[PDB]
């Protein structure tokens, strides 16, 4: 019942440092070093370094020298990693991990800690209906959309017709422009049916307590 | 540092196929005292930490299904799945532990093969609501295409734009195995009202020429 | 100058 339990997600301003933790339970903490691993979103894995849980000695990947510091509180079975003077390149999921009973392959991983480096404050989205123009009907299928722009932090929830329109929908992952998020969604229905049968985008952004409905209206 | 080179970066598979992927290290990982190679493989799915599959190049971790086989010695290693199941769609990584720093390959992602499919493209002018607030986003959707590699080019009046363009791709659809993409061109209201023709052009393997959607702001 | 998991990933090599 080896468990590596990591601290929760962090939103941190650029230029400051963040301290993340990894508590080892279900085993003799001092019998295995603690390793840390960076995973940039959609990217690979990078080993940051290792700290001896018994001796407190450290060995950092030279790629992370002066970015990462590691410490341990043996009394607490907790290892800590400090990431310093953060930039947007530091935004990633960070894992702790440990070996099994032999060499350093990673048999046990923590669940990861998400670090997001941003100066932004909580911001409500603007929600814009996207009504079709010539070329937006292909065959008997018309595509409509909804643009959700300039919000922070994640997430939003978007539905169509309060969840009743679910097939024919594509809701895209959020991306950062400037330092705010934007997301879009498309919905595709039988042309003859619109605008006779109404279609409405429903958007919720919990962090700002906003809930907006935008009916798509014909360009007239 | 020991460089771990995985290929291919992506592989389209079919259920029941034998699947092979390659991991080559820039140095030998063979350790004589053990008579083993210091190489592991991992599986990772979206939203989860990596899971150990294989260590010392060829020992399956307990609980790993016997369709996973690791092979090779020295520098050239292979992970083979004898008969691939849908639950095996994931990213696979190799890792050396001959020396510090530990190093991983860039992964091989397994996706599901389907027939090639051109995108359905649609284009959307700024809403009156956004214009009123002084911004202008032009959105292009490129929906339900296969394979995932696609290029979008924006043109205004007739000239190509790079600035102000942000793209988002869905993961592979769990029902039809297609991909979709949104491309959004963001301008000031002033700039947007100074031009007239807005064009989104999709280039994809399924056509020798682009799919072009365009509107004139005046019309 | 004793070797541990900090200096090398190879269990065989630790003192």
């Amino acid at each position: 019942q080896v468990q590596l339990q990591q601290s929760g997600p962090e939103v941190v301003r650029p230029g400051v440092s963040v301290r993340i933790s990894c508590k080892g339970s279900g085993y003799t903490f001092t019998d295995y070093a603690m390793h840390w691993v960076k995973q940039s979103h959609a990217k690979s894995l990078d080993w940051i370094g290792v700290i001896g849980t018994d001796n407190g000695n450290t060995n950092y990947n030279q790629k992370f020298k002066g970015k990462a510091t590691m410490t341990v509180d043996k009394s607490s079975n907790t290892a800590y990693m400090e990431l310093g003077r953060l930039t947007s390149e530091d935004s990633a999921i960070y894992y702790c991990a440990r070996r099994d009973r032999d060499d350093v392959w990673f048999a046990y991983w923590g669940q990861g800690t998400l670090v997001t480096v941003s100066a932004a404050k909580t911001t409500a989205p603007s929600v814009y209906p996207l009504a079709p123009v010539c070329g937006d009907t292909t065959g008997s299928s018309v595509t409509l959309g909804c643009l959700v722009k300039g919000y922070f932090p994640e997430p939003v929830t978007l539905t169509w017709n309060s969840g009743s329109l679910s097939s024919g929908v594509h809701t895209f992952p959020a991306v950062l422009q400037s330092d705010l998020y934007t997301l879009s969604s498309s919905v595709t229905v039988t042309s003859s049916t619109w605008p006779s049968q109404s279609i409405t985008c429903n958007v919720a952004h919990p962090a700002s307590s906003t809930k907006v409905d935008k009916k798509i209206e014909p360009r007239g | 540092d020991i460089v771990m080179s995985q290929s291919p970066s992506s592989l389209a598979v079919s259920v029941g196929e034998k699947v092979s992927m390659s991991c080559k290290s820039s140095q030998s990982l063979f350790y004589s005292s053990y008579q083993k190679d210091l190489l592991a493989w991992y599986q990772q799915k979206p939203g989860q930490s990596p899971k150990l599959l294989i260590y010392w190049a060829s020992t399956r971790e307990s609980g790993v299904p016997d369709r996973f086989t690791g092979s090779g010695s020295g520098t050239d290693f292979t992970l083979t799945i004898s008969s691939v199941k849908a639950e095996d769609l994931a990213v696979y990584f190799c890792q050396q532990y001959y020396t510090y720093p530990l190093t991983f390959g860039a992964g091989t992602k397994l996706e599901l093969k389907r027939a090639d499919a051109a995108p359905t493209v649609s284009i959307f002018p700024p809403s009156s609501e956004q214009l009123t607030s002084g911004g202008a986003s032009v959105v292009c959707f490129l929906n339900n295409f296969y394979p995932k590699d696609i290029n979008v080019k924006w043109k205004i009046d007739g000239s190509e734009r790079q600035n102000g363009v942000l793209n988002s791709w869905t993961d592979q659809d769990s029902k039809d195995s297609t991909y979709s993409m949104s491309s959004t061109l963001t301008l000031t209201k002033d700039e947007y009202e100074r031009h007239n023709s807005y064009t989104c052009e999709a280039t994809h393997k399924t056509s020798t020429s682009p799919i072009v959607k365009s509107f004139n702001r005046n019309e | 100058s004793l070797l541990t998991e900090v200096e090398t990933p190879i269990r065989n090599e630790w003192g």
